[PDB]
């Protein structure tokens, strides 16, 4: 694949789709890890409407696990089970990278769906209250990136950046999802670092008023949460 | 000599003294150092904020040396005022020694109206 | 008095709305540029390919 | 005299900035759109080849 950029994708895509649409629930890990990384980079490249089906494979990989169900492996295979889940860890990280790059392309539906799927995954992640350190790192990197999302033009122009002040991809992205997941963190989080990070990063983001003013916000809620966060020791039993 | 000393004592005001330089830079005027000063008719929002900035007294026969009359030449020169302290805004964009008049005010409020316009090193106002 | 506040308030409902409209057009002009850029890049890479 | 109608002159200045700025942006926006349209043809030819 990586060699044959000579318009040798479409056919190879139809040769790769047949070996990936069904592999997804493969037994062992290394397989699905490599396959993830593959799909990830191949679609960082690909823009031939095969973004979607391949991306669906990625979705299935996102669902592929939730947490450690069995308590019989605690101190026994917590290491082993986490080493397994490393697959979906890499999956979501490459998904994040795709969100970063793939955004600056004419068909916005792509990055739109990317951001939406990321939000949905992390939201349900809280909704089931995963516990493993893998989950922690996932929350960490996910939020660490997503908070960088900022606006320069006054409408829906969320723009992160690397090493540079900003880059632009205006072309349909809401924000309320972020408030949702943030309140979910404030009410469900059980680490310290996730909080410390999102808290410290919140203010500057709040300075970009137009974002909060764009999507349905009802900011008031969080302050109550904040008050709840402070008033009453309901919080401090969450580390 | 003693009578002269008593007079000089009268010459000094009883309330506190403050004078402050108000400037309006533009968007590209960042680090211009002349278009800053030579500017006129600042942005609408900057002009609004400026209106509600205490009270002003026109410089003429009506206003005595009682309040600070620095630069009797030309206008609105808004001047905050109460009994303990008194702050005059000695120069604005509306004002046009003058270059020294605003290069000597120890502190300045500046209306950004740009994107990352200013660093202190930009202004050539020593005071 | 209070006409001036209305005049300030009256101006507010004009300059702000007009400025937002101007910003939209600015964003629309900005797009086309980047698309020109990427299409030139594609032309180059494909001709070389 | 309300500071010689200062908030009446800026209003006029803001209107002048919007007029000329809007005209120039529309003049450019058209050229960029025409260029993008031109690119959408040379590229198709190249793909065919």
């Amino acid at each position: 694949l990586l060699i044959n950029r000579q318009f040798y994708e479409e056919e190879l895509i139809n040769s790769v789709v047949i070996s990936q649409l069904s592999h997804i629930p493969e037994d062992k890990d290394h397989q699905v890890r490599k396959l993830a990384t593959q799909l990830l980079v191949d679609l960082a490249e690909g823009c031939h409407t095969h973004h979607f089906n391949s991306l669906l494979d990625i979705i299935e990989k996102v669902m592929a696990r939730s947490l450690s169900p069995p308590p019989e492996l605690e101190e026994r295979d917590v290491a082993a089970y986490s080493a397994s889940l490393e697959d979906v860890k890499t999956a979501v990280l490459g998904l994040l990278v795709i969100l970063q790059t793939k955004l600056y392309t004419l068909p916005a539906s792509h990055a739109t769906r990317v951001y939406e799927m990321l939000v949905s995954h992390i939201q349900l992640h809280y909704k089931h209250s995963y516990t493993l350190p893998i989950a922690s790192s996932i929350r960490l990197q996910a939020f660490d990136f997503l908070l960088l999302l900022r606006a320069d033009s006054l409408h829906r122009l969320g723009l992160p950046n690397k090493d540079g002040v900003v880059r632009f991809s205006p072309y349909s992205v809401p924000y309320s999802l972020l408030f949702r997941v943030l309140l979910q963190c404030l009410k469900q989080e059980s680490d310290w670092k996730v909080l410390k990070l999102v808290l410290g990063r919140l203010p500057e983001s709040l300075r970009y008023k137009v974002l909060i003013f764009t999507s349905p916000c009802s900011v008031d809620q969080l302050c109550s949460a904040l008050c709840s966060m402070l008033s009453g020791p309901k919080t401090l039993e969450r580390l | 000599s003693f009578e002269r000393s008593v007079q000089l004592l009268d010459q000094i005001p009883s309330y506190d003294t403050h004078k402050i330089a108000v400037l309006y830079v533009g968007e590209g005027q960042s680090n211009s150092e002349l278009a800053i000063l030579s500017n006129e008719h600042g942005s609408y929002r900057y002009t609004e904020f400026l209106t509600g900035l205490g009270r002003l007294i026109e410089l003429k026969d009506c206003q005595p040396d009682k309040v600070y009359l620095g630069g009797l030449d030309v206008q609105f020169t808004y001047c905050w005022h109460d009994d303990i302290m008194q702050a005059v805004f000695h120069i604005a964009t509306l004002m046009p020694d003058k270059k020294r008049h605003l290069g000597n005010d120890f502190v300045s409020i500046v209306y950004n109206d740009s994107g990352e316009d200013f660093k202190l090193g930009t202004i050539k106002g020593q005071f | 008095t209070k006409e001036v506040e209305m005049m300030k308030a009256a101006y507010r409902k004009e300059l702000e709305k007009n400025r937002s409209h101007v910003l939209q057009q600015t964003q629309r002009l900005d797009t086309s540029q980047k698309r020109i850029l990427e299409l030139e890049s594609h032309l180059a890479k494909k001709d070389h390919l």
